[PDB]
């Protein structure tokens, strides 16, 4: 009966009520995880639609968890998930910064500016906000062990990992600097692939260590395999060692009486043949990603050579790194150079009751694997959490070694140095430029609100602070709330997390203030 | 200013630019909301003009309280520095009348 | 009577539908025009979400059921598909020379001198375009490449980041230049490899003097970085040998089988080995590489990539200066690969781009390519990013090949104007109100400018067409054709001198597209839906 | 938007506000005038309305069609509102003024969407409708003789040009001539009321008649009203509000008796008092008996017996009417029936008109009031040559008011138009664009009578155009012969106003219009 | 079928409320659970009444390998995305 | 050609003009005149056999099943039901003439039924309706008149 331009469900509004219908949603993110910052913050419980619970304090692990209807909303999410990716840290402090500069805004929209000038005054500001910071920042001589262990350290203090610091400091490092490779002129860490987190819930978190290898949850495939070798020679195979069909087609056509027989006995023949070929370079273990037969079972023990079977390939390739070996898909091109020797210990041992595989006492090893024990499951990805955000962190430094002051003094200098650059523009867009440089004040603000001190105090006592020549590393004490120069507290962070997190913050305020228009409901149309 | 076009619950339409005819015949349901109404509305029976004026004044003296809460401020502290404002701003008034 | 099966509309009824739909279409899209434009949230009622200020994306995501309305979305889709830029000021010009029409309709003018007005209209339009307005490019140089770039990425996401982002684009252009036949330089846009991946600001976006490959090594056993790389490209996978469809194996004395299993893969070892023997460093194939072949690469320390892109390929064996083979096949019935067959490149790196990987062929020689990595703050700001470099690229590509531009902001539309309702008293009786109608709606886009900026529209465009029939009335004012619109300071100025410029196949596609559509538009007074 | 968890308003309350909202108005202003655009001119047409219960009504008039319209639109109704206002203030000129106010809003719809802002929009309308007004008054042509030959053709013509639209236009003269007859013989208020309008089924639009008296259908005779001779030549009619039959004496009278001689008392009593009543009546002289109140059976064969007619139940203003036509009074009490509240007429008689019985008092020299008998062919056809009628008698009443007429056929309006394009051609631009548009809105009458006359209006329009520059105050459109010519000598007048309230009245509407920038609309309550 | 569906890209996990279709009481009162497969515009797995077979809070796994059991289950990560007239590429010519 | 004008919108809010404007017909132009003629048309052609003294009877049946046979043009078009306007025009055109004069109560029917169908061919070729009407009542005017002339006067 009724006849429509558009779709029936195709709904669309425009105009002011957008812009606050944006920056509201901004601010309710924001306000989501506003106290989840600081050393003081308190944890969140997160149940998952499928019965799991979470529970963190971490910014991306709490907005992940949340589902929206309001774009804004989802663009703010894409925003933390961003900065979680690119530093790994300050996931809070850019959500936080967004709804407030998206606020800052609105008050400017209210009136009759044009978005688009608000717009330039953020990039100046951005632009403003990076040069201070470069300017502001100190070295970092990262051959000093003990200055890099209290920048992780500062990175963990806000984590529930803090109360077992020096141990998750030292495992952090570790790791990092032993995953760290370089090859064909190319500088690499990897934490991604390397250097795998193994979580097993019991004992206790003291007894987490980072070990000297890797450890896997595979047992030997026969009881006669020796189960300690004290400097064994590790082959890595991908191929089966079992027989198996061919790609074509391959009927047979037996007339004879012994063509059976001579079939079966060829398909033991091959089997020996595949294993000699293995025995022929004198290892002691072989790891296969998959299959292994009972005779090939037979044929390896003959030998007295250890064999694992169906361990996955990404844990084949961390043995591959560990024990310098080499993965080989057919066995008769195996060469001396494939054996990986450097191993000093395999071990497999009973955690509980289940078996472990341990390659643990490897000479210059390029991968690891971090043994999480810790009080349940929920504990043990907390920990596994913090453990990434000091790992992330202490391989920013290394790329990057230049350092800012933490807990607010880096954001209340920038500001000051914004705001006596503006008192010289003498435009019409200085105001926002002015508005967005005191903006950065809200994480100096919530560090005190979650400290429990008096907001407004402490803020005008900083604020002024930091009106001297010399003050730029004047920041809030967190757990204190009290003024402290943080070349005494030691809170500092590196460069690049904070360069991330003003440059994601102004570009999202960027982003929501360049829209006036939302249409929703026509089809993917796919 | 604008008029406007109301239509209430029973089908009548109302076009005006009056402040008070346009909060009485609006279904208000918030009760701060409805707070302000009834203050526009006694200023209404009290003078006859100045309901937009009411109205314009709360809303922003309302927005101006929330800021001065985020930044850090108290209630108790904001009500009493309005209160001596709006003392000062009484006194000062009998002085403007040309 | 008719006892057809279905509704008909007839007369004005149909008329007033048909030119209710085009408006609505051109409101929908009148708020994105000039650089105090905005963009749009779009929601697919799933959960996705695109941000744009295209009007061509725009139209095409919503379903639109009228069909005038769906003839502008496929107008706005053929002006991005033939230009690259303007989508948003052909509908809009549709839709106003619409409107306009069928005041003149409704005011018992037959719509048959309508229809001829305008062509006359637009005829002449775009003749007094290529006479008068044009301006050359040869005394220009790079500034107006540059300053055309940076119009078109005004009203978009990079509009601020302009100084950087229209050297970025000019250069990529530049890098991409090929010249053909007849000599003709020709520039193959779509040749720039597009890549986004948020993280770092739009400042750290980078212009790779080569190509970048959205791909990654096979296996972590071979090396990431090939410093003189020797890059052999394959149309083939590299997997076990498979017999055809129409050859069976079948086995009738058992000592066989086994030979018959090892040349299996045998076969696969042999063409690795032929192809690797002449100093092939990084192999690039269409299809999929198995264990057993990758781990061959491994051992001889090569570069192999599996499951890369057909056009990612070609663009790569043309740059490189590789041929792509299909098969080891000769022209002697035997399996080779000569040294001849093989690419070369300065670098090929693994490079690491917020926890993801891709790789870079990097100074290819015997051709220069390039491609483009956009750094954003989420996928919703890279998508708009990559949308706004497209027109960008697509306006200066436009600008090298035609070498004659015309002043924006509104200039042209307002000249055209002035001189179209100049010259409706020299033709016709009738269709001469057509012609000062199709005057009078070119007068839109100023408008909508002026609207968008929140300034006195109405006396801001009088000021303009008073300049412009100042210009067009003195001889002397010759200089007065370039005043346009300052949107920032709500003032007319000289946008030639400003740097504002265009293509003028721009302004001339669109003028051409939108009049036919209105043409066809206005031709319809009766219609009759069937009821599915 | 938000949810926010406690909202502001109410449910389901729609705010539409901004620049779309305006040209949504103007939209819906556009199309209440399409409703009554082809009823306008000698060469209208007529348009039929169904109501819920079947009830067809078809009507050239403006303001009942958009009456009987539901609208619904806020903005909208504007249009219907100032109808009906200029329906109640002159009578003619409802079609004209929802053309002029859509004219205006269409016309400055397109500044309407560039920005422009709307009070400039308003203060233009003011000085263009002022300046208008002020025009009208200027150049309407009056004659200072007051000749009552010149005004009789003056009234003439004035009807002649309002009533040249509907369907009794054929016979404008003959109606126009019994309209200014009928409305010349009221004294000085010029009532309504006074015109009583009779309508007849079955007979010729001329078989209509003007009564110079009164006359009202024969109401529920009694038994032995047939004896009662039905023609008089000088008859006293005796006006009355009495109620003349046997019935009890008061609502709470009660008669107590304890003797059958005062029960025989008590019922010649009652019979003695009806016949007391009777018997004043008869000795007052009268001969035709009229009563507001029943009048009884024995009542009727009393007057029966001495040659008396008697009608009961006259509907109230019937007897106002004869009461004002023959010159007599209401009595409510027949003890003091003197010769002076006695009506007098020459013929009293009872005629069969088209099925049903008429009673005519005809022969009133001193006749204040008339009756129109209009014959048709249906209901609709009566009740349409009715509301024409009624047309013609609000223009003649006005005229004799003042005698100031101007010219029709869209004369006035060239002019209009001629003189507000001199002036906004000397005024800096602002306003200069605005009252352009005011002037160019002017231009929907003409236009609109050339596309109902099925014309070419572009032509017509020039021409007039290009009459009105080099000189000529009163040339309009000549539907007959598909040219212009001088409406003033071919007799196309129209008071002065007529187009005054329709230019007052547009203008407002309009402004009123422009002015709002949001609607908000409440949830319905008890919609059961 | 959330997990499902992150996880199967393929896949078109979809629901609908039973009393929307319209259902009858049979259904309604033991037929909550049905899974409703579809291949080639017709059914081919027809789930009903699956609580027995699967359990109360069955885990992703468990109704995986149920719909495993009949062959229902058909056979890198990028950075964010890589799509981008047909004019590619010459050379000189 | 009906639901008044279906837009709804130019922008995309809501454009609700007439109460109920989406169960409301509308006829406009040369149609509802075509409409207007086939049904008095087909009235007449119905009333136009029970003419004349070979007419033939028509056999009313009411709503509660009472049967009425009759001849008279008035009475026949009183007792159907009709729902037409155009219809009842004419049932109201037979009450007047049966009210005025009593008898030639079907004539007016065929009558008017005739000019209705000329004027259909009439309008097809593009003259304007009321110049059919006038043309009408002008040749009214002219038979009205050789009528007086040709009548004869009786005792
Ligand atoms: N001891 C401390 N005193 C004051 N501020 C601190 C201290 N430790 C950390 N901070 C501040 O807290 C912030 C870290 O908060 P965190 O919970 O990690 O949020 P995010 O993940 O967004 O960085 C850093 O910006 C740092 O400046
Ligand atoms: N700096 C500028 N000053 C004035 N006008 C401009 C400027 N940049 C672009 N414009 C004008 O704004 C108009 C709108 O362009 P835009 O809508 O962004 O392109 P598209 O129509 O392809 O989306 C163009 O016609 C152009 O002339
Ligand atoms: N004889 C005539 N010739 C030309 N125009 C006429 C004539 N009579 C009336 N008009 C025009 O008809 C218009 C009024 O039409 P009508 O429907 O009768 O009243 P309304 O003003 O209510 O529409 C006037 O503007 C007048 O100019
Ligand atoms: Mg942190
Ligand atoms: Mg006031
Ligand atoms: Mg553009
Ligand atoms: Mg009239
Ligand atoms: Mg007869």
């Amino acid at each position: 009966r009724p006849v429509l331009v558009l779709s029936q469900n195709t709904k669309r509004e425009s105009g002011r009520k957008v812009q606050s219908g944006n920056i509201n949603a901004a601010k309710t993110i924001a306000d989501i995880i506003r106290t989840c910052l600081g050393p003081k913050s308190m944890m969140k419980m997160l149940l998952d639609p499928m019965g799991g619970i979470v529970m963190t304090n971490d910014g991306n692990a709490i907005l992940r968890e949340i589902q929206v209807q309001h774009p804004a909303a989802k663009s703010m999410i894409e925003i933390s998930r961003t900065q979680d990716e690119e530093v790994g840290d300050g996931t809070t402090s850019v959500i936080i910064l967004a709804g407030e500069m998206l606020s800052v805004a609105e008050h400017f929209l209210e009136q009759q500016m044009h978005p688009t000038v608000v717009i330039s005054a953020y990039r100046k500001a951005l632009d403003d906000m990076i040069s201070t910071l470069k300017k502001i920042s100190i070295p970092v001589d990262i051959s000093d062990s003990d200055m890099m262990l209290n920048i992780i350290n500062s990175s963990i203090t806000t984590k529930a990992i803090s109360r077992w610091s020096s141990l998750a400091c030292n495992i952090a490092l570790d790791a990092v600097k032993m995953v760290q490779f370089e090859e064909n002129g190319r500088k690499e860490i990897d934490i991604k692939k390397y250097a795998r987190v193994e979580k097993i819930p019991g004992g206790i978190i003291e007894d987490s260590c980072v070990l000297r290898g890797v450890m896997i949850n595979k047992d030997v495939t026969h009881p006669r395999m020796r189960r300690y070798i004290k400097n064994p020679r590790i082959v890595l195979l991908d191929s089966s060692l079992e027989y198996k069909k061919g790609e074509s087609q391959t009927d047979i056509e037996i007339t004879r009486e012994e063509d059976f027989t001579r079939i079966l006995q060829m398909e033991e023949e091959y089997i020996q043949q595949l294993c000699e070929d293995i025995i022929q370079l004198k290892p002691d273990v072989v790891i296969t990603e998959k299959g292994i037969s009972d005779l090939a079972q037979h044929y390896l023990m003959r030998a007295n050579i250890t064999a694992i079977r169906r361990v996955r390939k990404t844990d084949n390739n961390r043995i591959a790194r560990a024990c310098g070996a080499r993965i080989v898909s057919r066995p008769e091109e195996l060469r001396e150079d494939d054996v990986g020797t450097g191993a000093g210990l395999l071990e497999i041992k009973k955690i509980g009751d289940e078996y472990f595989t341990f390659i643990t006492d490897c000479k210059d090893p390029k991968a690891c694997t971090i043994l999480l024990r810790g009080a349940s499951k929920e504990i043990l990805s907390e920990v596994e959490r913090n453990l990434q955000d000091a790992m992330q962190v202490c391989r920013n430094v290394l790329l990057d070694p230049q350092l800012v002051p933490g807990g607010g003094a880096s954001e209340m200098a920038v500001a000051h140095a914004l705001t006596e650059k503006s008192k010289a523009m003498t435009g019409v867009e200085q105001w926002p430029y002015r508005a967005v440089a005191q903006a950065l004040e809200v994480i100096p603000r919530t560090l005190i609100q979650n400290c429990g001190a008096s907001t407004i105090r402490l803020l005008t006592s900083l604020r002024a602070k930091h009106t001297q020549e010399n003050c730029e590393t004047w920041g809030v004490n967190g757990e204190t709330g009290t003024l402290v120069d943080m070349k005494e507290l030691g809170i500092w962070e590196p460069l690049a997390v904070k360069l991330q997190t003003y440059k994601t913050a102004v570009e999202t305020a960027v982003l929501l203030l360049r829209i006036d228009d939302i249409v929703s409901g026509h089809k993917k149309k796919g | 200013g604008m008029n406007k076009m109301v239509i209430n619950h029973l089908e009548k339409l109302f076009v005006t630019n009056d402040a008070a005819t346009i909060l009485r015949e609006l279904e208000v349901q918030h009760p701060a909301a409805k707070m302000i109404v009834m203050a526009s509305h006694m200023q209404e029976q009290e003078v006859g003009d100045g309901t937009n004026f009411v109205l314009v004044f709360a809303g922003a003296l309302l927005e101006l309280a929330e800021e001065l809460l985020r930044i850090g401020l108290s209630v108790s502290e904001v009500i009493e520095g309005y209160e001596i404002a709006c003392r000062k701003a009484h006194e000062i008034l009998p002085n403007l009348v040309c | 009577p008719l006892s057809v099966f279905g509704d008909r509309s007839t007369g004005e009824t149909i008329r007033s539908q048909n030119v209710m739909a085009a408006a609505s279409i051109a409101n929908i899209v009148k708020s994105s025009l000039g650089p105090v434009g905005l963009d749009k949230m779009l929601v697919d009622d799933i959960g996705d979400v695109t941000i744009t200020n295209d009007g061509a994306t725009i139209l095409k995501l919503l379903e639109v059921e009228h069909p005038a309305a769906k003839v502008l979305c496929e107008l706005a889709d053929l002006q991005d598909k033939e230009v690259g830029d303007g989508t948003t000021s052909v509908v809009i010009i549709a839709a106003e020379l619409l409107k306009n029409a069928d005041e003149l309709v409704k005011q018992k003018i037959h719509p048959t001198s309508v229809i001829s007005g305008y062509r006359l209209a637009c005829k002449e339009a775009v003749r007094y375009i290529n006479e008068n307005l044009i301006v050359n490019t040869d005394e220009l140089g790079r500034d107006c490449l540059i300053n055309a770039a940076k119009t078109s990425m005004s009203s978009k996401i990079i509009g601020i980041n302009g100084d950087f982002f229209a050297n970025m684009v000019v250069d990529a252009v530049l890098a991409i230049k090929y010249t053909d036949i007849r000599g003709q330089p020709r520039y193959p846009v779509n040749s720039v490899n597009i890549l986004k991946a948020h993280g770092r600001s739009q400042m750290e976006s980078m212009l790779i003097s080569g190509y970048a490959l959205n791909c990654v090594v096979g296996s972590q056993g071979m090396p990431k970085r090939i410093v003189n790389a020797k890059i052999a490209c394959l149309d083939f996978s590299l997997q076990k040998t498979k017999m055809k469809l129409g050859v069976q194996v079948v086995i009738t004395d058992p000592e066989k089988l086994d030979q018959i299993r090892q040349r299996e893969s045998d076969i696969t070892k042999e063409r690795i080995q032929k192809i690797l023997a002449t100093g092939a460093n990084v192999i690039l194939t269409t299809g999929g590489i198995d264990d057993m072949c990758l781990k061959y690469f491994v051992e001889a320390g090569a570069m192999a990539v599996r499951r890369v892109l057909k056009r990612d390929l070609k663009r790569i064996a043309k740059a490189s200066g590789a041929t792509i083979l299909s098969t080891l096949a000769n022209l002697e019935g035997e399996e080779t690969f000569e040294a001849a067959m093989l690419g070369q490149a300065e670098e090929v790196v693994q490079e690491r781009i917020c926890d993801d990987e891709l790789i870079l062929i990097k100074n290819t020689k015997a051709r220069t390519s390039a491609s483009i990595i956009l750094r954003g703050a989420n996928d919703f700001m890279c998508d708009e990013m990559e949308r706004s470099l497209h027109d960008a690229l697509c306006v200066v590509k436009r600008v090298l090949e035609s070498k004659s531009v015309v002043p924006g902001g509104g200039a042209v539309e307002a000249a055209l104007s002035i001189y179209l309702e100049n010259y409706a008293t020299s033709m016709g009786s009738r269709e001469q109100l057509a012609i000062a109608e199709f005057a009078r709606s070119l007068l839109v886009i100023p408008n909508t400018l002026a609207v968008n900026a929140a300034q006195d529209s109405t006396d801001l465009v009088a000021k303009l067409r008073a300049f412009h029939n100042e210009a067009q009335v003195n001889p002397e004012r010759k200089n007065l054709k370039w005043i346009g619109l300052d949107l920032s300071n709500g003032k007319p100025r000289d946008n030639k001198q400003a740097g504002v410029f265009e293509p003028t196949i721009v302004k001339v596609k669109s003028l051409k597209f939108a009049t036919e559509a209105a043409i066809t538009i206005l031709r319809i007074d009766d219609l009759i839906k069937l009821h599915p | 938007m938000m949810p926010t968890p406690v909202i502001l308003l109410k449910e389901g309350t729609d705010s539409s506000q901004g620049i779309p909202q305006l040209v949504s108005n103007i939209s819906a202003c556009q199309v209440i005038a399409e409703a009554v655009r082809t009823t306008l001119g000698p060469r209208g047409m007529d348009k039929l309305i169904v109501d819920g219960r079947g009830k067809a009504t078809i009507s050239n008039d403006g303001a009942t069609i958009l009456k009987l319209l539901d609208v619904v639109h806020p903005a909208a109704k504007t249009l219907v509102d100032i109808a009906k206002s200029q329906d109640a203030e002159v009578g003619d000129g409802t079609t004209s003024v929802t053309l002029l106010a859509a004219e205006f809003l269409k016309q400055v719809k397109p500044y309407v969407e560039e920005g422009l802002h709307p009070q400039i929009i308003i203060r233009a309308f003011r000085t263009a409708t002022q300046l208008a007004v002020n025009k009208i008054k200027e150049i309407a042509v009056t004659v200072k003789k007051a000749d009552k030959v010149e005004q009789r053709k003056l009234l003439e013509k004035c009807a002649m040009t309002a009533l040249s639209s509907k369907l009794i236009s054929q016979q404008k003269a003959f109606f126009a001539k019994m309209v200014v007859d009928a409305v010349m013989m009221l004294d000085d208020l010029l009532q309504l009321k006074m015109i009583g309008i009779k309508k007849v089924q079955g007979g010729a639009l001329e078989d209509s008649q003007l009564v110079a008296g009164v006359a009202f259908k024969k109401t529920f005779s009694y038994a032995g009203f047939e004896m009662q001779p039905k023609k008089y030549h000088n008859p006293k009619i005796a006006l009355l509000n009495v109620e003349l039959e046997l019935k009890a004496e008061k609502d709470n009278a009660e008669i107590r008796v304890h003797t059958v001689e005062d029960y025989q008392a008590i019922v010649d009593a009652e019979w003695n008092i009806l016949y007391d009543k009777l018997e004043k009546i008869h000795h007052s002289g009268a001969k035709v008996v009229l009563s507001k109140l029943p009048i009884g059976d024995v009542a009727t064969q009393y007057f029966a017996d001495r040659d008396m007619f008697c009608a009961g139940r006259v509907p109230e203003e019937d007897l106002k009417r004869t009461m004002m036509a023959c010159g007599g009074s209401i009595q409510t009490s027949v003890n003091a029936l003197s010769a002076d509240v006695l009506g007098r007429c020459q013929v009293f008689e009872e005629t069969q008109i088209g099925g049903e019985r008429y009673n005519f008092f005809t022969g009133c020299p001193k006749a204040k009031t008339c009756t129109f008998i209009l014959r048709g062919g249906a209901e609709q056809f009566m009740e349409e040559t009715e509301r024409s009628l009624h047309d013609a008698i609000m223009i003649v009443r006005r005229a004799i008011k003042n005698d100031s007429v101007v010219a029709g056929g869209g004369a006035i309006e060239m002019e209009l138009s001629k003189y507000l394009r001199d002036y906004s051609r000397t005024i800096p631009g602002k306003q200069q664009l605005l009252i352009g548009a005011y002037a160019k809105a002017l231009e929907i009458i003409p236009r609109q009578l050339c596309d109902n006359a099925g014309f070419d209006a572009t032509n017509i329009l020039n021409k007039l155009r290009a009459r009105h520059a080099q000189g000529g105050t009163w040339y309009g459109v000549d539907i007959n012969n598909e040219d212009i010519a001088d409406n003033f000598e071919a007799f196309v007048w129209e008071p002065a106003m007529v187009r005054i309230n329709a230019l007052t009245a547009a203008s407002e509407a309009a402004c009123l219009i422009v002015s709002v920038d949001e609607t908000i609309k409440n949830p319905r309550s008890t919609v059961d | 079928m959330i997990c499902l569906a992150a996880e199967y890209p393929a896949v078109k996990f979809c629901k609908v409320k039973s009393s929307v279709i319209g259902a009858s009481s049979q259904f309604t009162r033991n037929a909550l659970p049905a899974l409703l497969i579809y291949k080639g515009g017709e059914l081919i797995g027809n789930f009903v009444r699956v609580t027995d077979q699967l359990g109360d809070d069955f885990f992703a796994v468990d109704l995986e390998a149920f719909l495993q059991e009949f062959g229902l289950l058909p056979e890198v990560l990028t950075s964010v995305r890589n799509s981008a007239s047909e004019d590619s590429d010459l050379e000189i010519d | 050609a009906s639901m008044g004008t279906l837009a709804f919108d130019e922008y995309g809010r809501p454009f609700l003009i007439i109460k109920d404007q989406d169960r409301k017909s509308r006829l406009m132009g040369l149609e509802a005149l075509k409409s207007h003629i086939m049904a008095a048309k087909a009235v007449a052609n119905t009333m136009r056999t029970s003419l004349g003294p070979n007419g033939l009877d028509k056999m009313m049946v009411d709503k509660d099943g009472d049967v009425t046979v009759t001849n008279d043009g008035a009475t026949i078009l009183s007792m159907m039901d009709v729902d037409h306007q155009i219809a009842k025009l004419m049932v109201e055109l037979s009450k007047s003439q049966d009210d005025e004069i009593g008898d030639g109560t079907t004539g007016v029917v065929v009558l008017a039924g005739a000019l209705l169908e000329e004027a259909e061919q009439l309008l097809d070729r593009g003259i304007h309706p009321i110049r059919i009407a006038d043309g009408y009542e002008q040749a009214a005017r002219v038979a009205i008149e050789h009528l007086d002339k040709i009548s004869d006067s009786v005792l």
